[PDB]
RNA sequence: GCAGUCAAGCGUUCAUAGCGACAUUGCUUUUUGAUUCUUCGAUGUCGGCUCUUCCUAUCAUACCGAAGCAGAAUUCGGUAAGCGUUGGAUUGUUCACCCACUAAUAGGGAACGUGAGCUGGGUUUAGACCGUCGUGAGACAGGUUAGUUUUACCCUACUGAU
RNA sequence: AGAACUGGCGAUGCGGGAUGAACCGAACGUAGAGUUAAGGUGCCGGAAUACACGCUCAUCAGACACCACAAAAGGUGUUAGUUCAUCUAGACAGCCGGACGGUGGCCAUGGAAGUCGGAAUCCGCUAAGGAGUGUGUAACAACUCACCGGCCGAAUGAACUA
């Protein structure tokens, strides 16, 4: 039992993100860059995985 | 290219003071006063009159221009911090296991208590930043209210309570317990 | 020590290196034993693996019915014969090395276990309680 | 040996969780070679025992992030070398596959670290056998046995003492 | 390792390249004075922390040949340009609504008319708003969405080249 109102808020601060593909990085869902400056901020992204 | 001179515009409300000597900013107003400190950042402050103050950069590259932009921002939302106020409505989350929040006094500091977290036999503590009282709000269950002057009051201290939740080496999408700022207000009822 | 027995066990001199003989207690056949490693001991440069009372430690098997010999076992050590000390001041040993064949789970393999039986590998063991002979 | 770039496919559906051919750019010296620049008026030459130290391209632990992560177990990666990386049968062994314990049993050098530190099993002399080659003397990473391993009282470095 | 036209080094000093025979300038009897080459002009070193225009901040900067290392690929990091586009009759954002209809042209026919779809497309009312996009359910009624656009009041977006 956990409810939408209890719930999807939580995807935006979990399950709502982006991730560098060479850093896994975790990023807001609009960012075209990742941030760091070790990976040397590359564009290539993927959607962190939904369940299921 | 070094733009050459460029300015924004700060606005005062009736009865709220800024007082800027050298690059000290004061504040005073109906929630109290504000100070802070923005001497790192090299801007110049021009007043026409009360409510309409413009700070400017003259002979400026593309970065201390970038700088100029967010003093503005900043010490706005300082004016409009001690007129509105700013209030974040945190609900919690919890799924097999409620969690317990006490105030405790401890050396009269002031510390959140957090108990049964997960149900772990931890206990779990944060101290609360200075200005901002906390409550728990009427007629919504699992909900905590801050409360406080300055958005890094406020914002520092409430993310921090939400950033003592995290789960350890679980699965971080299937787990959803912890407490998350939801909602962004102000103090005052109308805004 | 090891996974599958409780109880926290303290510290008593190190009396078994390993390739040392112990004698079978029970109706397992083989007239004595033969250690290889031990559960739990530690590893330094040209040291051999220490074995004790309430130990459990993995075992061959020498002589006696043949179906024991030629698979490595778990076994236990009720009979040290190498003075310890428990913490009230007394220096208690046997007269010979002793151990029983027994289940990583502690049940044994045996049924009655012959001759006296230190008590620090009893309790430790709260199985071998009930398949005990004289004790202490 | 290690590290990338791109990506057809495999991966349930699905280039990118993880794989990763097709090619493709590099790094390292730890093998093995090429060169032979330096030493035949001799830098004592394998491995083991011993003993510190160092580099990480970290095996485990601290802290985290992804997962085709429910939990468990495990995989991929980052900050990190701070500490820890074994006990045994056979081998002269480097190496190796082996049984077990293991938090895990990672990789490497430091004139293939260290012979006025040892051993000296091996290889390398003189003895000896056999197989093959040689008409014979003899030869062979062959296979086997037998084979003196010196000096410190010098300066320096250090450990201690005035 | 091997050759060709020169020049050096061996048989050659001096200043500079921190240091080094073959690199740069220069080929020395011994003194004096003067002016220059190469190189330098923070301090160690004598000499301008002299002038000018700029560009770069790097939680592994760079620093001037032979001389003693680096690439392929990326980066709205930043700066400068090129070509396309778009423009205060009003942009791009970010809020406020709405997108009407002829006709569900025509077809799957069990019904979706834009949309479990299509071989494929004209008209009417708008200073606007599509036989036309998801919510919707085999369809249908509601808006999403270019747009009138009210607010907003100006240049911006894309690709690259460096």
């Amino acid at each position: 039992i956990i409810e939408p109102s209890l719930k999807a808020l939580a995807s935006k601060y979990n399950c709502d993100k982006s991730v560098c593909r060479k850093c896994y990085a975790r990023l807001p869902p609009r960012a075209t860059n990742c941030r760091k400056r070790k990976c040397g901020h590359t564009n290539q992204l993927r959607p962190k995985k939904k369940l299921k | 290219m070094k733009y050459i001179q460029t300015e924004q515009q700060i606005e005062v409300p009736e009865g709220v003071t800024v007082s800027i000597k050298s690059r000290i900013v004061k504040v005073v107003g109906p929630r109290g006063t504000l100070t802070k400190n923005l001497k790192h950042i090299d801007v110049t402050f021009t007043k026409v009159n009360n409510q309409l103050i413009k700070v400017a950069v003259h002979n400026g590259g593309r970065k201390h221009v970038a700088a100029l932009r967010t003093v503005k921002s900043l010490v706005d939302n300082m004016i409009t911090g001690v007129t509105k106020g700013y209030k974040y409505k945190m609900r919690y989350v919890y799924a097999h296991f409620p969690i317990n929040v006490n105030i405790v006094e401890k050396d009269g500091a002031k510390f959140i208590e957090v108990r049964n977290f997960l149900g772990d036999k931890k206990i779990r503590n944060v101290p609360v930043r200075d200005g901002v009282t906390i409550e728990f709000s009427t007629n919504v269950k699992d909900e905590i209210v801050l409360s406080g002057n300055s958005v890094e009051d406020v914002s520092q201290n409430a993310a921090d309570l939400q950033q003592i939740c995290r789960v350890r080496n679980k699965d971080i999408r299937k787990f959803l317990d912890g407490i998350y700022v939801s909602h962004k207000g102000f103090i005052t009822e109308d805004l | 020590s090891g996974n599958g027995a409780q109880g926290t066990k303290f510290r008593i001199s190190l009396g078994l290196p390993v390739g040392a003989i112990m004698n079978c207690a029970d109706n397992s056949g083989a007239r004595n034993l033969y250690i290889i490693a031990v559960k739990g001991s530690g590893s330094r440069l040209n040291r051999l693996p220490a074995a004790s009372l309430g130990d459990m430690v993995m075992a061959t098997v020498k002589k006696g019915k043949p179906e024991l010999r030629k698979k490595v076992m778990p076994a236990i050590v009720v009979r040290q014969a190498k003075s310890w000390r428990r913490r009230d001041g007394v220096f208690l040993y046997f007269e010979d090395n002793a151990g029983v064949i027994a289940n990583p789970k502690g049940e044994m393999k045996g049924s009655a276990i012959t001759g006296p039986v230190g008590k620090e590998c009893a309790d430790l063991w709260p199985r071998v309680a009930s398949n005990s002979g004289v004790v202490v």
